[PDB]
RNA sequence: UCCCCCGUGCCCAUAGCGGCGUGGAACCACCCGUUCCCAUUCCGAACACGGAAGUGAAACGCGCCAGCGCCGAUGGUACUGGGCGGGCGACCGCCUGGGAGAGUAGGUCGGUGCGGGGG
RNA sequence: UCGAUCAACGGAUAAAAGUUACCCCGGGGAUAACAGGCUGAUCUCCCCCGAGCGUCCACAGCGGCGGGGAGGUUUGGCACC
RNA sequence: UCGCCUCCUAAAAGGUAACGGAGGCGCCCAAAGGUCCCCUCAGGCGGGACGGAAAUCCGCCGGAGAGCGCAAGGGUAGAAG
RNA sequence: GUGCGUAAUAGCUCACUGGUCGAGUGGCGCCGCGCCGAAAAUGAUCGGGGCUUAAGCCCAGCGCCGAAGCUGCGGGUCUGG
RNA sequence: GGUGGAGCCUGGGAGUGAGGGCGCGAGCGAUAACGUCCGCGUCCGAGCGCGGGAACAACCGAGACCGCCAGCUAAGGCCCC
């Protein structure tokens, strides 16, 4: 005997985004790189780092990505160019 | 019966049971406790029973603590239905008991009562218990 | 007050097997369930489903019935 | 009280402690040591003692030291300790929960009730030289409901506390009346 | 607190910092990423005239001078709360248009 | 400079690929084969992490 | 070098809150006015201009205090890469590396570049 | 640049529902119904605790709330020959 | 039930299944867009004709608990408001 | 007022003290190994026989046995030199 | 560091797209299943070749070119079979 049973409203989900820090400090990178991709702003852009429209965070020049936390400030990105 | 009144999710994972109880080790309430020697589900039907048996058995008498509370709920689906399409239903609610907690207390009773009284609420418990006194259980600082 | 609790505890449930139709389970399922109320002399039955626990406690959802009116 | 103590050279602590000596550290505002103090006479002591009365430590030094226990931890899962931590004194003034004794008879128990001596033990601020003991508290009008609580009580001169004076220390309640039973 | 900080929109280098006082008005044209100043220039600390503007338009001219001799040809107009206007420093020298 | 000698005792067969490898990298193919090396760090890491299947002499 | 004050930066609460004092010679503020540039969903409060009698009261600066806040060991535990054991299970133990979070002692009402004005 | 709930949303035709106990072929123990098997929630039996019933009096006969097991005859779960 | 978005499951990189747990989308805005210039909330407690227990005023206190068109999350007043 | 006992008393008795005896004692609490709890369906059994200061269990030690694993000797083939 | 049936690039030919047990980490399930879904790893699959485990794909030992009436070991064993 098959006795029967009802389903669930549940069920759903979204895509995997992929976000996160592409290239990591001492890490070597051209003009245009990402570097982050996140929601928010958990990481401030610093120097020749730019920040598109989703926040994502891309080199601006060709340098080596450095990472610097600033406390109350928050964390930045910078690219150190080979100066 | 002793769940509580509000939860903003009605059902959730069962989870594991690493030995240690985390807290909930010393007394610091009654004079005498109830300590729990193996990991467990405790029913809230069990806390309860357990509870009423002490009351009964010193009846018109000292102060009972209970240190435990059932906020988890247990599923379980219908009869005779077979697998899947989506979690049972909350059967009840159970508070988790890992070795070394302190599940009851008392204050205000014999040391002959007391003994006899957490006695009798083990025979309630799914576990195995072990009853204490009071002296290093002062964390006060 | 109104209430009636006729525990489980002077009933005698049977479990014949099924009757009428049915198939190569009809003959091996104890589907049909019999409630016996002894201190009344009343029994309820009940094949009308295919599970003998859909059927305890359907035929079980009638003595109560019945006895409330006796 | 007094009681025999021991330099630990820091080696095995799980050890140490399974051997029967009972491990631990000796500190204060200045210097600090780690150390080794048997169960024996510790367990013997540490109770009747507890964190209120001062103890002495004679290590192979003769050293003995005044000092009252800041932290035990125990061992969970079946009551034991596994470290105790040491405040040596002098003429220092500092902190200790002192015991409480609290003579009397509350009005709440002829027709039902029992005292909950909620803190028990209260915390103050002062000296060794200013080290007492039994301090007791009046119960004698503690009505059944309403209860004592907060510093309201017998301070000898010299103790100057650390409480709000709300902090409730004590109170009386009800006891467990056979007569319950509901739903709905 | 009259924040603003707008002078953190410091995209570039050299910032040409100005400060108005009630009875004064410095400016220095300072060099962050190396937390330095190069040139400066006060208003009455400098000696000079009575007025307030006039004398912000000659400590203006004073510090673009001394500037251009180090090779300090363009900036960033800063002052945070600012406020753009009487007190203008605009002032000949400068690669800072403005 | 002082060497390391370690000698393939327990065979790998049920142990991790990392684990199996280490052995590739110090030159351990058969049991009870036997190896000199060199005591660099390098060299000890993969002896440090075969250890349970390794018998090593400092030679 | 060393002091005091004014701009700026870095550290990003050991910088804070709240108490208690100090500072107007210079700086600075508040002040004096609203003709003028410029301003108010209404206000010269704020912005802005011209000033210069008075005050350091407000603000700000500098000191001291730990009540609140913040910081925080040393020990010992939890947990755990890897290796290995006991049971019938839920689970429990050892070896070898790593090692917190609470809590205790205790720490703190700041540190510091650069440029100006004053001894 | 416009016309898609081509929403079964990588979208078969521009265009499409049922029935078979009158049935048929190719396959499957990759998958149901019997029986077995693993499991033992359900089921049956027995035990721990001692509120309370038994005029008195916890077990002569009973046992509230709760706790631990056995068996593998029931109803199921699983889908292993 | 079928495509898309958010959280969890997910074992601290990314990814990760089940008719697992729980919600949303199939729009909207010529200002809700660009830029320049100003301004900073929610609450709590007092004081105020109509006046709730928040209408609008005033005053201390209030580092973000408000707000950000709509679900959730991340982010955010040294502004995205 | 401990238990028995009464319809409530009575009656027997004890915590308790004298007491000849003239010595080890009652307690509680951990630990190692056991006992009970323990009933299923064709003939039983730890693999069998048979094991008890063991042929069981815990802790030390040395020696042997034991694979197609590793050596020794011979041979083949494939790669590299 | 590392010369390994390692890697990288281009191209010819593929099979596979029913997996399974076990350990550890979760979900589902009843902290049921030789259950079911993922994750890390392993082994069987293709090592039903070999020794141990009474017998037994995946547990312990161990990767079988062939030959020997030679030797040392592994797990497991050393009262008799
Ligand atoms: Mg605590
Ligand atoms: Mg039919
Ligand atoms: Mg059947
Ligand atoms: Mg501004
Ligand atoms: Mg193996
Ligand atoms: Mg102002
Ligand atoms: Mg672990
Ligand atoms: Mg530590
Ligand atoms: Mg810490
Ligand atoms: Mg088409
Ligand atoms: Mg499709
Ligand atoms: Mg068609
Ligand atoms: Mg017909
Ligand atoms: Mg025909
Ligand atoms: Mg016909
Ligand atoms: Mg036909
Ligand atoms: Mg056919
Ligand atoms: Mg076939
Ligand atoms: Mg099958
Ligand atoms: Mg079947
Ligand atoms: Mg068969
Ligand atoms: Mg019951
Ligand atoms: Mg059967
Ligand atoms: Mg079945
Ligand atoms: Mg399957
Ligand atoms: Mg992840
Ligand atoms: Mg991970
Ligand atoms: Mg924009
Ligand atoms: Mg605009
Ligand atoms: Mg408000
Ligand atoms: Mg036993
Ligand atoms: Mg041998
Ligand atoms: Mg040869
Ligand atoms: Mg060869
Ligand atoms: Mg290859
Ligand atoms: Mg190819
Ligand atoms: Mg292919
Ligand atoms: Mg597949
Ligand atoms: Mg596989
Ligand atoms: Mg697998
Ligand atoms: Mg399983
Ligand atoms: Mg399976
Ligand atoms: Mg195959
Ligand atoms: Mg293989
Ligand atoms: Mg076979
Ligand atoms: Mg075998
Ligand atoms: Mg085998
Ligand atoms: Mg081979
Ligand atoms: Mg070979
Ligand atoms: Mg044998
Ligand atoms: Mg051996």
């Amino acid at each position: 005997h098959k006795k029967g049973l009802g389903s669930t409203r549940n069920g759903r989900d979204s895509q995997a985004k992929r976000l996160g820090v592409k290239r990591y400090e001492g890490q070597v990178v051209r003009a245009g790189n990402i570097l982050v991709r996140q929601r928010g702003t958990r990481f401030k852009p610093g120097k020749n780092v730019g920040m598109g429209r989703d926040f994502t965070l891309f080199a601006l020049v060709d340098g080596v990505v450095e990472f610097q936390d600033r406390g109350r400030l928050g964390r930045y990105v910078h690219v150190r160019p080979l100066a | 019966m002793l769940m509580p009144r509000r939860m903003k999710y009605r059902k959730q994972q069962r989870g594991r049971l690493k030995g240690a109880t985390k807290g909930g080790d010393y007394v610091a309430f009654g004079d005498y406790g109830l300590v729990a020697l193996e990991p467990a589900w405790i029913t809230a039907q069990q806390i309860e029973a357990a509870r009423v048996a002490m009351v009964r058995h010193f009846r018109r008498g000292g102060k009972i603590f209970i240190r435990i509370f059932p906020d988890k709920p247990y599923t379980k689906k219908p009869l005779e239905v077979r697998m899947g399409k989506g979690k049972g239903n909350v059967e009840g609610y159970v508070a988790v008991v890992k070795p070394g907690r302190v599940m009851f207390e008392v204050a205000g009773v014999t040391e002959e009562q007391a003994m006899e009284a957490l006695r009798i609420a083990g025979h309630k418990l799914p576990i195995k218990t072990k009853i204490v006194r009071r002296d290093a259980y002062d964390e006060a600082q | 007050e109104v209430e009636v609790v006729l525990k489980p505890e002077e009933l005698r449930i049977d479990v014949m097997r099924a009757s009428g139709p049915g198939g190569q389970g009809v003959n091996t399922t104890d589907s049909a369930v019999r409630v016996v109320h002894l201190p009344t002399g009343i029994t309820v039955t009940c094949q009308t489903t295919r599970s003998q626990i859909k059927n305890k406690e359907l035929a079980l959802k009638i003595l109560k019935a019945r006895l409330y009116e006796l | 009280y007094r009681l025999k103590a021991y330099y630990r050279e820091g080696e095995k602590p799980s050890a140490l402690r399974r051997a029967g000596k009972l491990p631990g550290v000796m500190y204060n505002r200045h210097l600090n040591r780690k150390v080794y103090v048997d169960l024996v006479e510790f367990d013997k002591v540490f109770r009747q003692a507890s964190i209120h009365h001062v103890i002495v430590l004679e290590l192979p030094d003769g050293q003995s030291l005044p000092t009252l226990v800041r932290q035990v931890n125990l061992d969970k899962r079946r009551r034991r300790p596994e470290h105790v931590d040491f405040f040596v004194l002098s003429d220092e003034p500092v902190e200790m929960y002192v015991p409480l004794r609290f003579v009397g008879t509350p009005a709440g128990v002829r027709a039902g009730g029992v005292l909950q001596e909620i803190h028990r033990d209260i915390l103050v601020k002062v000296s060794p030289r200013n080290i007492p003991e039994f301090i007791e508290v009046d119960v004698s009008g503690l009505e059944i409901g309403d209860s004592l609580h907060a510093s309201d009580l017998k301070l000898p001169p010299g103790v100057e506390l650390a409480v709000s004076p709300e902090e409730t220390i004590a109170a009386v309640v009800p006891p467990e009346d056979v007569e319950k039973l509901a739903e709905e | 607190k009259f924040r603003v900080r707008n002078r953190i929109k410091r995209t570039g280098r050299l910032r040409l910092s100005v400060f108005r006082s009630l009875k004064h008005i410095y400016a220095q044209i300072i060099d962050d990423e190396k937390g330095v100043t190069l040139v400066s220039a006060s208003s009455l600390a400098l000696k000079l005239k009575g007025n307030k503007t006039e004398v912000a338009r000659q400590v203006g001219r004073a510090l673009a001078e001394k500037a251009l001799a180090l090779g300090i040809k363009q900036v960033a107009f800063d002052r945070g709360p600012y406020k753009y206007h009487g007190r203008v420093k605009a002032l000949a020298e400068g690669a800072r248009e403005g | 400079m002082p060497r390391l000698k370690v000698k393939l005792v327990k065979s790998p067969i049920g142990y991790p690929k990392d684990q199996k490898a280490a052995l590739k990298a110090l030159g351990l193919r058969r049991l009870q084969q036997e190896r000199v090396l060199e005591d660099t760090p390098a060299i000890r890491g993969n002896v440090e992490k075969v250890a349970h299947l390794v018998r090593v002499e400092v030679v």
